């Protein structure tokens, strides 16, 4: 509806409604992969949820971007994107295991 | 707030496209421009008369340093290298031991007129009003010897400055 | 108190002058050496002792914040006059 | 009120301290400190291994949308056996908010590139190579960009000396500029400044 | 005791990128030669690489060796393409600078310097 | 007041000229994510589109108590840019006459001696004065140890200052950050098929102080 | 200024705007170069009695950053470094130009 | 005039640009680091020289963040009234000298 | 054997006499001090060292105080705070403003701590003493106007030199550190006094006006005089 | 995760010539407190420092010269193993000199009026 999101290289998305609940479900279904006692997967898998559940009780465009508090949909779309990509990259690293290395005794001390 | 400044889509209406193809091809745009310059044309230069008519100037302007005197003829610096300590590019150069009746005084006072940044700061930081920046401004010279100057250039351009020096310190002391 | 040293050569307030065998009179050749003729001390000399009928006198150097910062000079040791070290002026106690 | 005493803000301070929380356990492999200043400024001390991770998490996550780096540079502190001090500022413009990343390295370690993630790193990484010496892995064109071509040394260390050790100048037997030995007409002034007396109370060092 | 490596595991691989970058300072010379219009002849360059590659004969730490040959390589890429100028170029061979000797009674008459 | 009018003639040779639009429009154009990315901000940012401004998203001073409006580009050109500038010479015309009428009365530093030097009459005067005064102009006030990075919205971006302080009346360490640095390393970037024309012009659009680009 | 009116009428027409309100020169409406002397108020802190300067030291109030979490040392909801920034309102003065 | 830009072009296009910065090097941050706080004033007041209070602003809020301090309010007026005023002196320099460039 | 102390809730064992200035040196705090020499007898009397006990109503002078079993010693207290603050403020009341022409500048114990321990304003509309310098040979000079009677001198000729030439003379205000007869005080360690004066009082007559201390540098070497090698 | 038990070498790197790499004798000490203050708070790091060189006087002006880069050059560092630890991986020669702190005293303010000891005092 909208002729210009207003950022230059962002296009104008016909169907966000759709486009969310498939980057929202892409999103829940690579997480799966990560243990369920894993920090990263609790907090990104409530975020995505509470999100998802706007878009499937909102028909309205403007009523969905204010609940969402995003910005443009189309903005909400590309984080959705990077998200998953995020997501991805977590599950090839790892990030959960405990501390690889201590600092030296004092490494962190200011003033010094 | 915000605004928008480049977001008008122009009318498609056939008015509007003739006045278009008009200010295409006949150089409307191109005609203002060469009013508005023939205006300025027309207009009074504001271009001053140098060396005959000088640049406005203030009070506080910091131009070449001066070391004053008392009103008795005795110098006010007293050697305590406030100058030294607070010049930002190290340009004071000061040596001092007892007079000969025993007060404390200089006996050498060197600034480097091509290090200093001409930032003022030695005169906010002399408790005797000693070093100051006179209004001079146009003590270019030659060489880059004559830009070294000693206790005895500097008192000397005290000397030479001392009234214009003093009636600016007199004018503008209370803002201080 | 401009005095000429033995080289011809102009001795400054601080006692300097380039001694015979010193090369760097070179650089005042076909040039000047710049010198400041009025001496300081000799002015401040010149200059005479002010007499006040107190032990303690407070000097500003004159004219208040343009002078130096305010200090008090103690007119008791009748051998010397007190001194103001900023403005090297002379105060003393009437004695006769 | 106290007019000479800046303001604090215990909200922003609560949220900063909370957001440290919330990223040190969504990353418990990298993050070794979580630290906010009493000017409400967040600083995580990382490993120097998870740079990539943790500049990743905080450029795409939903919640932490730093999308802007705003500065990247180097501490050199030689009394500690990692000397060099990485540290990346970045800018959430969705939160408005900027968080800083510290990392540790010596002389001789590499640290990853964080050019995939950032493009400023770029120019910021050769930087910090140019004026101390670190080395970055994977950096597509790594060299020197501020110092004169052929310098030797790196600047900014704390043992190099302020005024270099060669200085250029036109030789008339050569027709060309040389670098020559510096040797300076006056010398720089040291001055001794610290006072004697300790002047903060609260950042009082053990006696050891 | 354990540390990670930058480019090479051993000695072994240090020496290979000596040897590659030396092999590609060697063959740029007369280029170098002919692009700054140098005063000096094509085996007095080749010598002083020679003997800039000679005073770190005495590294035995391979980072550090790594390290050497990047900054090699850096200097090797300025030079290539046309980045510095005559003047670096004949920086590298210390030109104008008086012959400090290195005799005992001679640094005893020029001055107080060990 | 007599300045309305210089920016009105500046506009009239520049604005709807069609050299100039020539010169400037569709030239340098850059992405709202790539700006970013690249690290951009102030009126990069603004032409491409992205509504962020420091002295209204982290006032600063008494920022927060003035009125005015950010350009907002559409298109993320030079012309866009030009734009933009002109509009942000108008809106600091805006805060200029509102600093006019609501400047108030009182003193024009802190009144802390031990940060602050004291005046000139209370220094020739008091002997505390005397000694702050002395020991601000020799040694200098402690900072107590820490580190902070504040930034403010120069005329050219985001100007940062990386400070670190160890106690002392030095700093032990200045990291500065000026909004050009960035802009250089991206012009690579914005110069993709373009001619050495449009190279000038991108230079000229990017507003590069090479003395904050070196330092 | 001191233009003929003739040349006046021209420069307006060719400019298109009356430059006689708006002169780039300064005639006569500047202030005089020599002002009355000034009287400069004093601080919050010129104060006779109640002014002790451990009440009001604004350094000796710093303290070194809190330690939130160390190493060395009921689901939760998660959280961002702040609440969202509010989208800016289009200006009502002149949103288009 | 500091600037040293080497292109790599395809007839008329231009397919590589590397600006070679470093010509205007001074090592500002060093010196300062041998500064005191007061002294390190003008460097500021020298980096960017169309926007000179500005950046005296940015350094004078880092100090006084540091220090704990708050500058009155008159003196918080005349830091804007006067960034205003740089703001000003900025811009027009840089659109009178972008269109001295074209034209 | 060892008592136990707290200085700002920290526990220290200290041994029994014990000073509360001792103390906190051990938990590495420095109180203030104008009159206390740790080579001298105590004196008590310039009363910069004022502390606060937890409990206890009145300050203590930290310098002659013995520790007490159980003692919290409250170092950055109001009450502490307070006391230096007005200490200082007498001491820079009756001051001279000499700062510029004094030897004692930029080493000066009396502006450290002021800028320290002190107040950044000054109250006193009145006007300030004046006392006739004296004369003690040729290389001690006296401006004893900036003295602040706090008798290191005294304590240290006497104690260490041995020679019992320097006293105060007079009571109340007045009170001035002097021969009282025109005596030089000569000996083999007449500079000592220079050195322990915390003000501008006693200077060196040869260094004088020479130099500041920001700007020398300090060589850490021997003395070649005699056997000693001090 | 390689292995190496080099003494971390950093002279080939450091780009210092080599003059001012092995005719250098650096001084890591804990500076002496200034005897005309009683503060001991510069007295708590340690300090490297090089060796003195000639200053002569500049012909015009009579400006000191000098010709060492290193004469301003004053390193800190927390403890003398980090000092030490520094110097050796950067070359220069060095000496370390230890720390003296000052001995406790016994002070007694009732010593100063003694029934039969010397150290009474005749004034106060
Ligand atoms: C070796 C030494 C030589 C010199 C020795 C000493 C000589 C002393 C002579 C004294 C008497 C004459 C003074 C003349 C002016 C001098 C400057 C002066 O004092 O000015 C202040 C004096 C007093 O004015 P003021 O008190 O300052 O008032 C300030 C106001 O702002 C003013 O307000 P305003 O400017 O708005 O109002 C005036 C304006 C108002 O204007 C109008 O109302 C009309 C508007 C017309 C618009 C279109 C004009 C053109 C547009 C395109 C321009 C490009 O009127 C004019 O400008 C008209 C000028 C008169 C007609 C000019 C006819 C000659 C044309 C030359 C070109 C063609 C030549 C063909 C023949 C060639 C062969 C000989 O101004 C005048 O006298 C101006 C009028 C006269 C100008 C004459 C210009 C020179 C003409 C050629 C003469 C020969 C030159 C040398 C030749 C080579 C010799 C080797
Ligand atoms: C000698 C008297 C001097 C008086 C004038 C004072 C000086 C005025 C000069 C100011 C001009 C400034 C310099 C101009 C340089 C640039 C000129 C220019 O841009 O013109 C180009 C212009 C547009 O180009 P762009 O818009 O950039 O291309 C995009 C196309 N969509 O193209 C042109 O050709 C201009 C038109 C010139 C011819 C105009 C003819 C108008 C139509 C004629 C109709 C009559 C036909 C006759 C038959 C009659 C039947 C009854
Ligand atoms: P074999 O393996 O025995 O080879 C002998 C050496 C001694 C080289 C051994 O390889 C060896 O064990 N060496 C010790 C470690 C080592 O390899 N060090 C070398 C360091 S790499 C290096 O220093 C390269 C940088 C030099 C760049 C020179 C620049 C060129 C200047 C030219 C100026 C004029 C040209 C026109
Ligand atoms: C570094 C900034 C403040 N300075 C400027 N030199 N910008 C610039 N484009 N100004 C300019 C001036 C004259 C000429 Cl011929 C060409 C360009
Ligand atoms: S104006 Fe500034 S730089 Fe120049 S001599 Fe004075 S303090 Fe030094
Ligand atoms: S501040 Fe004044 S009295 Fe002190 S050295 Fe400078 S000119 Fe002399
Ligand atoms: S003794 Fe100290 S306070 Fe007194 S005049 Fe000298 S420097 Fe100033
Ligand atoms: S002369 Fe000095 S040491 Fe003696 S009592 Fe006075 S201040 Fe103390
Ligand atoms: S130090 Fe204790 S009263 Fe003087
Ligand atoms: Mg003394
Ligand atoms: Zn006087």
């Amino acid at each position: 509806l909208k002729k210009t999101t207003g950022l230059v290289g962002l296009a104008v998305c016909e169907t966000p409604h759709e486009r969310l609940k498939i980057l929202y479900t892409k999103i829940l279904d690579v997480l799966g992969q990560i243990p369920k006692n894993a920090a990263y997967r609790k907090y990104t898998e409530q975020i995505t949820n509470e999100k998802l559940g706007m878009v499937k009780a909102e028909p309205d465009v403007k009523k969905l971007e204010e609940q969402l508090q995003g910005g443009q949909i189309e903005e909400v779309i590309l984080q959705a994107e990077n998200e998953l990509s995020l997501a991805r990259k977590m599950l090839r690293w790892k990030p959960w295991e405990p501390l690889v290395e201590e600092p030296p005794a004092n490494q962190w001390k200011w003033p010094i | 707030t915000y605004k928008f400044v480049n977001m008008r889509e122009p009318s498609m209406d056939m008015k509007s496209v003739t006045d278009r193809a008009a200010q295409t091809l006949l150089w409307t745009e191109l005609v203002r421009g060469l009013g508005m310059t023939l205006s300025y044309l027309f207009r009074e230069p504001a271009t001053i008369n140098y060396p005959f008519e000088k640049g406005p100037l203030s009070p506080r302007f910091r131009g070449e340093h001066a070391l004053r005197r008392y009103p008795s003829g005795e110098e006010r610096c007293i050697a305590c290298k406030l100058c030294e300590a607070v010049c930002p590019a190290q340009a004071i150069t000061i040596e001092a031991e007892p007079r000969a009746d025993g007060s404390r005084r200089t006996t050498r006072y060197d600034i480097d007129m091509t290090k200093c940044i001409y930032c003022g700061f030695c005169q906010e930081a002399c408790p005797v009003d000693a070093i100051v920046e006179g209004p001079n401004f146009e003590f270019s010279t030659e060489t880059h010897e004559e830009l070294l100057y000693n206790k005895e250039k500097l008192l000397n351009n005290g000397d030479k400055w001392e009234a214009e020096i003093a009636a600016n310190i007199q004018a503008d002391y209370l803002y201080r | 108190g401009v005095r000429t040293s033995p080289t011809g050569e102009k001795v400054t307030h601080t006692g300097q002058a380039y001694d015979d065998g010193d090369y760097r009179r070179v650089r005042f050749s076909d040039r000047q050496k710049e010198v400041n003729e009025n001496f300081a001390i000799d002015l401040i000399a010149e200059q005479p002792v002010s007499e006040v009928g107190s032990r303690v006198i407070s000097c500003d150097g004159g004219g208040g914040a343009l002078g130096h910062p305010r200090v008090y000079i103690n007119l008791d040791k009748e051998t010397k006059t007190g001194t103001c070290g900023y403005c090297g002026l002379q105060f003393r106690q009437p004695h006769h | 009120t106290r007019p000479t005493i800046r303001p604090r803000n215990d909200v922003v301070h609560k949220q900063l301290s909370a957001f440290g929380q919330y990223v040190a356990e969504i990353l418990p492999k990298y993050v070794q400190q979580v630290q906010v200043s009493c000017f409400n400024e967040l600083e995580i001390f990382i490993h120097p291994d998870g740079v990539i991770p943790v500049l990743t998490f905080l450029r795409d996550h939903t919640n932490a949308q730093f999308k802007s780096l705003a500065d990247l540079t180097a501490v050199d502190v030689p009394t500690r056996q990692n000397r060099f001090e990485i540290v990346y500022n970045l800018l959430s413009l969705r939160f408005n908010s900027r968080i800083r990343v510290k990392t540790y390295t010596d002389e001789l370690t590499p640290i990853e590139s964080s050019v995939t993630v950032y493009k400023a790193a770029n120019w910021y990484e050769r930087e910090i190579w140019d004026m101390f010496g670190v080395f970055f892995a994977n950096h597509p064109d790594l060299r020197r960009i501020l110092t004169d071509y052929g310098f030797e040394g790196h600047p900014f260390r704390k043992d190099f000396p302020l005024s270099g050790y060669v200085e250029l100048r036109y030789d008339d037997e050569v027709k060309r500029v040389v670098a020559e030995p510096v040797e300076l007409a006056q010398e720089f002034r040291k001055f001794d400044l610290n006072s004697p007396w300790e002047a903060f109370p609260a950042y009082r060092q053990p006696p050891e | 005791t354990s540390v990670k490596p930058i480019f090479s595991r051993d000695m072994n691989e240090a020496k290979r990128r000596v040897r590659e970058l030396y092999r590609a300072w060697y063959r740029e010379v007369p280029n170098t030669v002919h692009l700054f219009q140098l005063d000096i002849s094509v085996k007095q360059g080749r010598d002083k690489v020679r003997e800039m590659f000679m005073k770190n004969a005495h590294v035995t730490d391979p980072r550090v060796v790594d390290l050497l040959v990047i900054k090699g390589k850096m200097e090797l890429e300025e030079t290539i393409n046309v980045w510095k100028q005559r003047t670096h170029i004949m920086r590298f061979f210390h030109e104008t600078e008086a012959p400090r000797p290195t005799d005992f009674l001679s640094k005893f008459y020029v001055g107080h310097d060990p | 007041k007599n300045f309305s009018f210089r920016i009105d003639e500046l506009e009239e040779m520049l604005t709807n000229n069609r050299i100039w639009r020539n010169r400037t429009v569709d030239i340098g154009v850059v992405t709202a994510e790539d700006a970013l990315n690249y690290g951009f901000s102030g009126v990069m940012l603004r032409g491409s589109g992205i509504q962020w401004d420091l002295r209204k998203t982290q006032p600063y001073d008494v920022y927060d108590q003035v009125e005015f409006d950010v350009p907002i580009g559409s298109r993320g050109d030079c012309y866009d840019r030009y734009l933009c500038r002109v509009e942000e010479m108008r809106q600091s015309l805006r805060i200029i006459s509102q600093c006019l009428n609501k400047m108030p009365p009182g003193e024009i530093k802190v009144d802390d001696a031990k940060v602050s030097p004291p005046k000139r009459a209370e220094m020739k005067t008091s002997m505390e004065s005397l000694i702050h005064h002395f020991k601000l102009y020799t040694e200098g006030y402690q900072v107590p140890p820490g580190a902070t990075y504040t930034a403010i919205e120069a005329p050219k971006g985001e100007f940062g200052v990386y400070l670190v302080s160890d106690g002392s009346s030095r700093p032990y360490r200045c990291k500065i950050k000026a909004p050009g640095f960035a802009h250089l390393a991206g012009l690579d970037k914005m110069s993709k098929g373009h001619m050495l024309a449009d190279v000038v012009a991108i230079i000229g659009t990017q507003d590069i102080v090479f003395g904050e680009v070196d330092r | 200024a001191s233009a003929t009116r003739v040349i006046q009428l021209l420069r307006n027409w060719a400019s298109g705007r009356d430059l006689q309100a708006k002169l780039q020169l300064r005639y006569q409406e500047i202030s005089k170069r020599t002002q009355p002397p000034p009287k400069l108020p004093v601080g919050p802190s010129h104060k006779l009695s109640n002014n002790y300067y451990c009440t009001r030291d604004g350094r000796r109030e710093a303290m070194p950053p809190s330690i939130v979490m160390s190493s060395q040392k009921t689901e939760k909801k998660a959280v961002t470094p702040a609440p969202p920034i509010k989208r800016w309102e289009l200006s009502k003065d002149q949103p288009y130009l | 005039g500091v600037l040293r830009l080497v292109m790599e072009l395809s007839g008329e296009m231009v397919r590589k640009c590397d600006p070679h910065i470093g010509l205007l090097h001074r090592g500002t941050e060093k010196l300062i680091e041998y500064k005191t706080y007061l002294q390190a004033l003008p460097y500021f007041d020298r980096l960017d020289y169309v926007s000179m209070m500005c950046n005296e602003q940015a350094y004078s809020l880092a100090v006084e963040k540091l220090l704990n301090i708050q500058p009155p309010p008159r003196a918080q007026w005349i830091r804007v009234l006067f960034g205003e005023i740089t703001r000003l002196l900025n811009h027009i320099m840089a659109v009178t000298t972008h269109a001295l460039d074209i034209g | 054997n060892l008592i136990e102390v707290f200085v700002d809730g920290q526990s220290v064992m200290v041994e029994p006499g014990t000073t509360v200035l001792q103390a906190c040196e051990k938990v590495g705090m420095q109180i203030p001090r104008f009159c206390y020499h740790e080579r001298l007898s105590v004196a008590g009397n310039c009363r910069m060292c004022l502390v606060e006990i937890e409990k206890a109503p009145k300050v203590v002078a930290a310098c002659a105080m013995p520790v007490m079993k159980g003692w919290n010693i409250l170092t950055n207290s109001e009450k502490s705070k307070k006391a230096r603050e007005g200490v200082m403020e007498f001491l820079l009341a009756n001051h001279p403003l000499d700062c510029p022409i004094c030897d004692q500048g930029g080493e000066c114990d009396l502006q450290d701590q002021s800028m320290m321990f002190g107040s950044d304003r000054s109250r006193f509309l009145e006007g300030k003493r004046a006392v006739e310098d004296k004369n003690i040979g040729p290389l001690v000079k006296t401006i004893m106007t900036r003295c602040i009677q706090c008798t290191r001198c005294i304590r240290f000729a006497s104690e260490i030199a041995g020679v019992d030439d320097l006293g105060t003379t007079g009571r109340g205000n007045d009170m001035q550190v002097g021969t009282y007869i025109e005596k030089m005080f000569m000996s083999e360690l007449s500079g000592n006094i220079i050195d322990i004066c915390p003000v501008g009082a006693l200077t060196s007559k040869p260094y004088a006006f020479t130099a500041r201390p920001w700007e020398t540098r300090k060589t850490e070497s021997i003395d070649v005089m005699d056997a000693v090698g001090s | 995760l390689i292995a190496v038990d080099e003494k971390l070498d950093i002279t080939t790197l450091t780009g210092v010539p080599e003059e001012h790499i092995k005719t250098r004798k650096v001084r890591i000490f804990v500076p002496a407190r200034n005897n005309m203050q009683s503060g001991v708070n510069n007295t708590k790091k340690w300090k490297m420092e090089f060796d003195t060189r000639e200053r002569w006087e500049n012909p015009l002006m009579g400006w000191s010269s000098t010709a060492d880069p290193l004469s301003n050059l004053v390193l800190t560092f927390s403890t003398k193993e980090d000092a030490v630890a520094f110097a050796e991986k950067n070359g220069w020669s060095f000496d370390v000199e230890e720390r003296k702190v000052p001995k406790p005293k016994s002070k007694s303010y009732g010593a100063n009026f003694s029934w039969n000891k010397r150290t009474r005092v005749s004034t106060k």
